[PDB]
């Protein structure tokens, strides 16, 4: 179980724009170039969709893995599914045969999983182990977030813009108290 | 942080030229601004022939880009309701910048 | 269960012209627009906080709930509590042709449980590899006037403190602050158990 | 069970002028537009007829609900009643047939209870869950409320005034403490 | 078990004309470059700060894990987490004379356990008084871009302190502060026993 | 410690000398340097014909060794945009010597 | 067991150019000579080296002991060895007579440890007890050391120069927090 991403998001989706708006805009001055916001932003994204395992601007991965979990289930860690692409099947070496049936994505904000139709899942053989690539996020843009998400990005983007090292400075709907209901809660720390 | 609870007209002079050099100041409301004024400690002062009665009032404004209508100039005034605050300067108290410094003096005439 | 939108907040409904005033702004300038799309973008990112922590919806705009099985036998409670007039209840297969069903079911309005309610002991009934997308529009009005005013006030404490302190700094609540005014609004739910 | 209300008070019935001399008057300054006022008190009318569960200005009211609790009760939540004007009893269409007789209400601050005649209350159809419009409140203007009640309001709304964000700053008798006795004392959380 | 690593980090590929920006230090002036042997000095201090608290690697440079004796029966956890293309498993004896074997061992890659995982039921048998030297290139990518940026992040947010403060000098961790960021690519074992 | 949110251009006038035994300046701009502001009680003071409006301004930059382009000297100024920041002297604030203590005036002609 | 080592490191390869630059460059003043920066590197090499159990210069030790543990182990404390270099056995007197054969070195940072073939190990005559020399240590140089474990030197030496005396002044990544994963981790207080 891998999952890397296929493409990171362009920069050109990111709001680079909107950021700085939100950063010295109505209270303030008209201060660093767009290379230096868009470093922060995606170090606030990845921050969030790590904390909240989610996606956010939608772009396409692939989950590798060498063995089912259930035989009706295997759950898909990063949240907000949908279209799953291919479910690829290799072998060893690898001719690279996919299947086209016998899976029914179920796209459900809290157990996105890939539910085999009956009680048959696809095995796996010997060493070729199955990879899917599936596009998981919200919206291809920014303007399709929900905002109190996209808010919490901002919040903590315009806290690693706006003081650099590890320094000091708890508000009700902080950076912490908006992700906590993107958050993944689970209480199964067992053998199933 | 400040708690902006007193409305102040803002008041920008436009300024007339005359024949010999100067100016005319005319003093037509600019918009209305909410700040909270602080005072100083407050004495009389000796002026040209009047006995003045003049107090720091230190007030706080909202900020904004230099190049906007929001920003109090020095060369600009404050009143509320016929009590002239100066502007003596503008100093932008938050390091974030949400806030500003002005200066008033409110001389009666005692 | 994915509960997404059909529709957004048109961003026309929303009283940034009252929110600016509540701000103490500044009023009779030739800016005077400055903030319009920052005013803005607070407003939506504190109504979107307390939908998420109340449950609420606010503007009452249109929702989609794509399920694919019936959780209990009959009642099927809804997410988003103030809910009024399901617009559709469709039943797909396993590819499109959806096909709409007057289905039996009636919606009880309540804004303690939301539910379908299905009156003929049963729930319609799903096929194999197949969604249900119940079409509804959930909110207390179409503007902004039609809010509960205590919800409609804990979203300017909570929209001006997003305004005026830009990263996240630490801030004594006031007796009504503004979680004790959506703390009347939040689900109060006690069942952590199998039925 | 909705209840929502009727009509919304008009504005002209809150007390505007009343407000800011409380606000600024004896001591102060002789600052802001009725709207601007008008916005916090019913936003603290709010607050207060929903931590008492009351109505304060006595605007009328719709409860909708699909079954009955008793047969012999049925409390209305919201407290202060008089003169439940009618008991529609809709089928499902609803061609909406009033009934006149049968139920008596008992006007009581404690439990305000609809306590039907005898033993039977009006059933339900099937489908058809019956509503109550009922006008409940103290009076129709702002001098029949009892007074520290209507101080409370006072009180808080000069707070959301006169500080805007959620910032810091209890009294003998504050805001709490004048409505923790209009506030509904229950310790059934039963099943009857 | 060794684990020494090939080749080092060329210090071409370390960000120090974005840590320079990250640090404010000054953009136009004629002199632009007398911290760049100490830019790079902690930003190569606080990689392998990192790296020794989360076991990952970051810039994927070539390892060799120099061993003598198989752990388990056939699956042999590599300590570095993310692995890919396991260069070659050679096994040698009591001197010298190396011969590379494919030796049915294939790799499972995940960044939970990477391990080798024999697939003939035993891993390739060690004669006595000989090791073991598995060669992988283990990181995220070969450049900087590559990373995963919260990461990245936490990298700059330490290097910055090396910076500001020479000696241990003592300094509230902010909501995702250094270790806050760390804290998901941490190793999470709870096997303290003997399988 | 400083919380360095300020974009300051440091400018140093090259001296071209005239006829009578004074220089020329032009004041081209040097680097951009980070910094922050601080401002003290600011009032209006007595200039030659003008009511000056001054703040005392202490700037504080990252240190340099005293050979380099990195080190405000006294003879140079700042500028955000159109705001001309002297420079009074330069103080090393920390024990370690991190930061210095820039000194400026602002004083616009309100 | 004493473990005296051989030869002192020459001071020619230890960092004191590298040092100043830590010190004082990028930051401060362009202060001390050399012969009073390197007896603080060397005074915080020793004691990062003592309480991590390395070497981290890698010169030549003489490990003498005069009875082994076990008799196919021997653990050899300071951590990271290569090339043992003989494994000399004196009698009483001493004409000094080595082995050459018999153990096997193993190159393990967790227990270097000396291992002989098979089950027997070289025993000890009465009164000449053996002694090992070998060459633990990273590297001949400086620019071989993990470079966490170099920083907390230069964090600890720029201590004991920047301050003279036990005077006063935790932050996240800092001396003891570097080093915390260098030292010994054992648990046995025990009879083996």
């Amino acid at each position: 179980m891998m999952l890397n991403e296929v493409t990171a998001v362009p920069g050109t989706a990111l709001p680079v724009a909107e950021f700085r708006d939100h950063l010295r805009l109505g209270t303030g001055f008209a201060g660093a170039e767009d290379a230096a916001l868009l470093s922060y932003l995606r170090a606030a994204i990845a921050a969030i969709e790590g904390r909240t395992a989610k996606a956010l601007i939608s772009r396409g991965f692939r989950l590798a893995l060498t063995a089912w979990r259930w035989g009706d289930m295997q759950t898909l860690p990063i949240a907000p599914v949908a279209t799953v692409t291919a479910l690829r099947l290799v072998d060893a070496a690898g001719v690279e045969t996919p299947v086209a049936a016998g899976w029914r994505l179920v796209p459900d904000m809290a157990r996105p999983r890939i539910e085999a139709l009956g009680a048959m899942l696809p095995m796996i053989p010997t060493g070729g182990r199955v990879e899917i690539d599936f596009t998981a996020g919200f919206g291809a843009s920014w303007s399709a977030l929900p905002v109190d998400l996209a808010q919490a990005v901002f919040l903590l983007a315009a806290q690693y813009y706006e003081l650099r090292h590890d320094g000091a400075a708890a508000m009700p709907f902080g950076v912490m108290a908006l992700i906590e209901r993107w958050r993944t809660v689970r209480v199964l720390g067992g053998r199933p | 942080r400040p708690r902006l609870n007193r409305l102040l007209v803002l008041e920008e002079a436009v300024r007339v030229a005359d024949g010999a050099g100067g100016h005319r100041l005319d003093w037509q409301a600019k918009g209305e601004v909410w700040a909270e004024v602080t005072a100083g400690s407050g004495s009389e002062r000796a002026g040209e022939f009047v006995t003045l009665a003049s107090v720091p009032f230190t007030i706080v404004v909202r900020a904004a880009p230099v190049g906007a209508a929001r920003r109090p100039r020095p060369e600009q005034r404050f009143r509320e309701g016929a009590r002239i605050f100066r502007i003596l300067a503008v100093a932008e108290r938050d390091r974030e910048g949400h806030y500003l410094s002005c200066f008033a003096r409110e001389e009666v005439v005692a």
